[PDB]
C-alpha cells in the first residue's frame, strides 16, 4: 500500500509547486489581462 | 523581473495573521475563560521590554492553578518562559535575523516529554509572505522524516487580493507513509481597509472564511462561519466595542450559546475582566470574573506609568 | 525527495535531545537573568521573583 | 393543547431573547455609561480651566 | 423534516449571507453610538 | 404590677429579628445566588407602595427560570404574590390589627398542593414580643391537632438583656402523637447599642449564638457558631463595608469556604450585583453575577427618583 | 389540654380548604388589582404587567 | 407507647408554662436582688 | 489523632473566643478605612 | 522528601492565603476606590461652587 501512498503524496507536492509558479507568476498574468481589456 | 515591477503591490500579512481582524480580535475563542482568575503583571524596563507574570486561576479546566510567566522582548529579539503548576514548562524564542525575517521557536514540555516543539523560519517580502514549521521534528535510522512538517506561502496578486497555499506533512510513527495535505487561503482588503474578508478552504474539505468591518474607530464587528461523512459546522456573528475606559466583546453562536467579555479599566493599572456566556441549547451558562494587576518595580517606570 | 540520512542525523538528533534537557530546567533562569541583566536597576533576585512593587 | 404549546413555545422563545439582550447589552451599556460619564468629566475640567 | 448533509451547508450559508449584508448594510453602522 | 413599673423597659425585637442584625445583615446567607440573574423592579406609587418585580435567573439551581412577583404595601397592609415558573404560586399577607398588633399569614403553593400554609398572629408589648404561628394547620375527625403548632415568647429581663423561650409543637401524621420541643433564646445589647451579641439554644441540643458589632457607620460585623450522636457545626466570620455607592459583605468559614457579595450602584435606578465563593475544602468555586433594574412607571415617581 | 373537635373543625376544614384553592388562582390577581386601584394613575393593565417604562 | 409521649409533651409544656412565668416576673426578681446588693 | 466528638465544640468554641476577642480589639477598628 | 512535603504544602498554603486575600480585598478595593473618587467629585463641585 506505501506504493499508492507514496505516489499521492508525490504528486500533491508536485501540484502544490506548480499552483506556486502559478501564484508566483499571478501578478504578471493579471497585467497581461488587463492590457488585454 | 524587471518590466513587471512596475505594480508596487504591499506585502500580505503572514499566514498565521489570516483572521487576526476577526478570530484573536472581535471574538471571545482566545479570551474567554471560566471561574475566577487574578492575573498579576510585573514590569521591570520598558526600552528593553522585560515583564514578570503571574496567575492564580481556580475553576477553570483549561486554565492551571498557578503560573509564573517571565517575558523578555527588545528591538530584535523575544523570549518567554512559563512554568506551570504540575512544573510544566513552556517556552517560546523569536529571533530576528533581518528585519522582516524571524525564525521564531516555541517548545511546550510536560513532566520530562517534550511534547510540543516547532521550529519555524519566517520569511516576509516585498509581496509575498512565506513560512515553514516543523512540529515534533526528528530523525531516524531509515533516515526518513519524522514528525510534522509544514510550509505555507501566500502571495500578493493585487494589492487588494492576496491569494497563498498552505502545505502539509505529517509522519506519526515513520513506518506507515506521511500523510500530505494541501489548504488554500484567500485574503482580500477593500481599497479603503474599511472591510477584509478572509476566506481558508482549509485541508479535508475543511472551509473556514470569514468577514471583518470596521464601522468606527470604536466598533468594528465581523462573522466566521466553519464547516468540517457528514459535515460539522457553527456560523459566528461577533461585534467589539473599544473605549478608553473599555473594551467589550459580544458574540452570538449558530449553536445559540451568546457570550461577551467586558473588561473594565477601573485604574491605568487594575483592569477587571467579566465573562460570561450562555448556551440555549442545553440552558447552562459559564462565567468568570478576573483581575488584571500591572505594578511596575522600578521608579522610572511608575513614573511613566502614572505619566 | 528527501535525502538526509547520514551522520549528520545522528548528530542532529543528539543535538536537539540534549537542547531540550537543558532547556526543560534552564529556559526560564535564561529569560530571568537576561532581563535582570539589561535592566539598569538590577533588582535583587528575591524581589524580582515576588510579585510585590519594590521601586 | 396546540395552543398550550404555541402559549409557551412563544413564552419560552421571549424568555431567551430577553436573556441574550439583558447579557449583550449590560456590559455594553456600562461600557456606554462610563465613556459617557468621563467625557462629562473632561468637559468639566476643561470648562474649570477657562 | 429532511436535515440532509447539503442542509447544515445550506444553512450555514445563508447565515453567512445574511450577516454580510447586515453588516455592510447602514443598519450596522446606525448601531455605532453616535457619543 | 403598679410598683414594678418603675423600670420602664423597651420591648426587645421580635423572636424572627433576634439574629437579624447577622445573619441577613452582615452574612450573605440570604444575599447569595448562583450563575446570571437579571432582576427587573417596577414601581408605581410610593404613598400607597406598590411595585412589580421580575426575575430571570439562568444556572442557578435553588432560583426559578422565571418569577413575576407584584408587592403591595400601604401603613398598616401588606400583601404579596409571586408567580414563579411551573405556575408555583408563592403569597404572603401582612395585616396589622393595631400598630403593634399584626397578624401575617404566608403561603406556598406548588402544582397544586398547599405544601406550606403558615398563619401567625404576632404581639408586641412594651417589655414583651409574643409570636404563635401555625404551619400547614388543620383539622382531623379524631379531633386532636393536626400539623405543627410554633410559639414564641421573649421578655426584656433588663434593658440590656432579654430573654425568652420558643415552643415547637409538631405532628406529622396525627396517628402517632405529636413531638413537642422547646428551645431558649437570649439577647444582649450593649448600654451603647454598638455590639449585639444573642444566644439560641435551639432544640436537640443544636446551639446557634452569634455576635454584631457596628465597628463605624460603615463598617459592622459579627461572629455565628452552630451547632447540631456526633455534632455537626462551623463557625462563620463576617463584615459587611456600605458606602454612598456600594454595600460590600465578605465571610470566612470554618469549613474553609471563602465568599464575597459586591453590589456596586452605578446608577441610582440600576445596580450590579457580584457574588463568588470558593471552596478550598475542595477547591471548587460558584460565582454569580446580576442585575437590579428599578424603573418606575409614574412621572412622579420619576420626578422623585431624579430628585 | 387540647379539645375542639365539633362541628366548627368540619366548618374550619372545608373553610380552610376553599381559601386555598380560591387564593391559588386568584392571590397575584388580587395584589394586582389593589394596587391598579390605588395608584391615582390607574395604567392600563397590559403596560402594567409588562417590565417597560411607561412614565 | 402513646402514654409516655402524651406524658413527656404534657410535662414539657408546664416547664415551659413554669419557665413563662419565671420570665413573667423575672424585672421584679432582679429589681429584688437589686434592693438587696 | 483523636478527632473526638467534643474536639468539634472545642475547636468552634475556641474559634468563637478568638473572633470576638478580635472583633472587640482595637485591631477591627483599625480595620475600618480611616476615610 | 519531608522537606519536599513540607516545601508543597507551605507553597499550597500561601496559594490558598493569596487566593482568599484577593477574592475578599478586590471588591473592597473597588469600593474604597469607588468612595473616594466620589468624595473627591463632591469636593470639585463645592471649590466650583466657591
Amino acid at each position: 500500500e506505501k506504493r499508492a501512498h507514496q505516489e499521492q503524496t508525490e504528486k500533491t507536492l508536485k501540484q502544490a509547486a506548480y499552483v506556486a509558479a502559478f501564484l508566483w507568476v499571478s501578478p504578471m498574468i493579471w497585467h497581461l489581462v488587463k492590457k488585454q481589456w | 523581473h524587471s518590466h513587471r515591477q512596475s505594480l508596487e503591490l504591499v506585502n500580505p500579512g503572514t499566514v498565521e495573521n489570516l483572521n487576526k481582524e476577526v478570530s484573536r480580535d472581535v471574538f471571545l475563542s482566545q479570551y474567554f475563560f471560566t471561574g475566577l482568575r487574578a492575573d498579576l503583571n510585573k514590569a521591570f524596563s520598558m526600552n528593553p521590554a522585560f515583564q514578570t507574570s503571574h496567575t492564580f486561576s481556580i475553576g477553570s479546566q483549561a486554565l492551571p492553578k498557578y503560573a509564573f510567566s517571565a517575558l523578555f522582548a527588545n528591538d530584535n529579539l523575544f523570549a518567554q518562559g512559563n512554568i506551570d503548576n504540575d512544573l510544566s514548562v513552556s517556552g517560546r524564542l523569536n529571533y530576528g535575523w533581518d528585519k522582516k525575517n524571524i525564525s521564531k521557536v516555541n517548545l511546550q514540555i510536560s513532566d520530562g516529554q517534550p511534547t510540543m516543539c516547532q521550529l519555524e523560519q519566517d520569511y516576509q517580502a516585498s509581496d509575498f509572505s512565506v513560512n515553514v514549521k516543523t512540529l515534533n521534528p526528528s530523525f531516524s535510522e531509515k533516515g526518513e522524516f519524522t514528525g510534522v512538517a509544514v510550509a505555507s506561502f501566500l502571495q500578493s496578486v493585487t494589492p487588494q487580493l492576496a491569494l497563498g497555499l498552505e502545505t502539509l506533512y505529517s509522519r506519526t510513527d515513520g513506518s506507515a507513509p506521511g500523510d500530505a495535505g494541501v489548504s488554500y487561503l484567500t485574503r482580500y482588503v477593500s481599497k479603503k481597509q474599511d472591510w477584509i474578508f478572509s476566506g481558508q478552504l482549509q485541508a479535508n474539505g475543511a472551509l473556514i472564511a470569514s468577514l471583518w468591518r470596521k464601522v468606527a474607530q470604536n466598533v468594528e464587528a465581523g462573522i466566521e462561519t466553519t464547516l468540517q461523512p457528514t459535515v460539522e459546522g457553527s456560523t459566528t456573528i461577533g461585534a467589539k466595542y473599544e473605549y478608553r475606559q473599555s473594551v467589550y466583546r459580544g458574540t452570538l453562536d449558530s449553536n445559540g450559546k451568546v457570550a461577551c467579555f467586558l473588561e473594565r479599566k477601573v485604574l491605568p493599572t487594575l483592569s477587571v475582566l467579566f465573562c460570561g456566556e450562555i448556551d440555549h441549547f442545553k440552558n447552562d451558562t459559564k462565567i468568570g470574573c478576573g483581575l488584571q494587576f500591572e505594578t511596575a518595580g522600578n521608579q522610572e517606570l511608575l513614573m511613566l506609568q502614572q505619566g | 525527495s528527501f535525502i538526509l540520512s547520514d551522520e549528520s542525523k545522528e548528530r542532529i538528533s543528539k543535538i536537539l535531545t540534549l537542547t531540550h534537557n537543558v532547556a526543560h530546567y534552564g529556559w526560564i533562569p535564561f529569560v530571568l537573568y537576561l532581563g535582570w541583566a539589561h535592566t539598569s536597576n538590577r533588582p535583587n533576585f528575591l524581589n524580582l521573583l515576588s510579585p510585590l512593587p519594590s521601586v | 393543547s396546540f395552543v398550550r404549546n404555541a402559549f409557551t413555545k412563544s413564552g419560552n422563545l421571549a424568555w431567551t431573547l430577553t436573556t441574550t439582550a439583558l447579557l449583550l447589552g449590560v456590559p455594553l451599556s456600562l461600557s456606554i455609561l462610563a465613556e459617557q460619564q468621563l467625557i462629562e468629566m473632561e468637559k468639566t475640567f476643561d470648562l474649570q480651566s477657562d | 423534516f429532511k436535515e440532509s448533509p447539503l442542509y447544515t451547508i445550506a444553512l450555514n450559508g445563508a447565515f453567512f449571507v445574511a450577516g454580510v449584508a447586515f453588516i455592510q448594510s447602514p443598519l450596522m453602522d446606525m448601531l455605532a453610538p453616535q457619543l
